[PDB]
């Protein structure tokens, strides 16, 4: 398993889709964004 | 009985207390292992043969999810004397999954009406699912007409790399756009929170995180309160490697001794389901044990300074549970290149 990290202070925000347990994560795709 | 599983069966019977967990989490199971001795006379077959594709979890884990569904069990499993031996005990495994030897699983043959070896089509067709109608051989880099597709072990096969990671897992917009965060795994959604903070227990607010213990009360914590995590789960057949999530600058890499078998205190006693599509407690439990399990903290300056520090946290799973980072602190990664891998082992 793994956790990414995001301070309240960063800009960028998780990509909704992924929010909903069970989404697929390609590798290398974006999870959060500005 | 190989010396480590000596030790840890000494170990068992070296405090009257650790002993009667060993035996209370046994109570009623009828199937094999049904008591310690078994379990260690099992452990000793596992760890002499590389997992074979079939089952819903790794070996270990599979003859442990009932014992891990007890108070005693998940007691045992909380103590750090215990899980030293358990750390030592898949340190073992591993080497042999290391060894020329283990290859012998990567093959196509079918092993019973359950199991099958790794090079079947099956577990082929099985592990290229989301690649999107790419074969084996195109995607991941290996032989297909070599003896074990070319692979020299077990764990290299488990640690297969991407043979053209810009057809199949691009770096999307491009290790240019410093304004995007890439996926660090291969993996599904398992977890998404909001304004995260710190408890001083781990007790009745089970699958909340607890920064402190999470990232092991590192300094760096209290930039990360108030902040948001996203967690991922890597099916048993994903790719296993680590991509660096941004461009930046490794700040910290921290590794952090654990558990192995701890599930969550809620899901203790629920239903183990005999199928696939149901979750069973401890796949229920990532986000409680990621604040307990055997980890690696990797703390990442974005060359994008509004994106700034994150962190990485590497969470092992039973007998998954040995992060090796490829890269050193104060090292400059660009997103998309090697941070490391998970292995077999403690």
């Amino acid at each position: 398993s793994f956790a990414l990290g995001l301070r309240k202070d960063c800009r960028a925000e998780i990509v909704e889709k992924f929010t909903e347990p069970g989404t697929v994560i390609r590798i290398n795709e974006v999870v959060a964004a500005l | 009985l190989m010396q480590p599983i000596q030790e840890f069966k000494a170990f068992i019977e070296s405090d009257p207390v650790v002993h009667q967990e060993f035996i209370d989490m046994f109570e009623g199971i009828q199937d094999s292992p049904r008591n310690y001795q078994e379990l260690c006379n099992m452990f000793n077959d596992i760890f002499r043969k590389a997992p074979v594709y079939g089952d819903l979890g790794p070996p270990v884990y599979m003859i442990m999810a009932k014992l891990m569904n007890t108070r005693a069990g998940f007691s045992a499993f909380t103590r750090q004397r215990l899980n030293l031996h358990f750390k030592k005990l898949f340190d073992t495994w591993g080497l042999f999954l290391s060894s020329k030897d283990s290859r012998n699983v990567l093959v196509a043959d079918q092993f019973d009406d359950r199991h099958c070896g790794w090079l079947n089509e099956r577990a082929l067709s099985a592990m290229v699912k989301h690649y999107n109608g790419r074969a084996f051989d195109e995607v991941f880099l290996c032989d297909k007409n070599a003896p074990y597709y070319g692979f020299n072990s077990y764990d290299d096969f488990f640690n297969r790399r991407f043979r053209n990671r810009d057809i199949d897992r691009p770096v999307v917009g491009g290790v240019n756009n410093t304004t995007l965060i890439s996926a660090a795994c291969e993996s599904l959604s398992y977890n998404v929170s909001y304004d995260v903070q710190s408890l001083d227990t781990l007790v009745f607010k089970g699958e909340t995180y607890s920064l402190k213990h999470l990232l092991n009360n590192d300094p760096f914590t209290p930039q990360f309160e108030h902040g948001s995590i996203l967690q991922g789960f890597l099916n048993v057949t994903a790719y296993h490697r680590w991509h660096a999530p941004v461009n930046g600058t490794i700040v910290k890499i921290i590794n952090v001794p654990g558990t192995y078998f701890a599930q969550a205190p809620s899901t203790i006693g629920d239903p183990i389901p005999d199928n696939d599509y149901d979750p069973p407690p401890y796949l229920k439990s990532l986000v409680y044990f990621s604040n307990i399990a055997a980890r690696q903290i990797m703390f990442i300056e974005a060359d994008n300074k509004e994106i700034g520090l994150i962190f990485l946290v590497f969470i092992g799973m039973t007998e998954i549970s040995t992060c090796e980072a490829t890269v050193s602190e104060g090292q400059h990664v660009n997103r998309g290149d090697d941070l490391g891998m998970f292995h077999f082992g403690g």
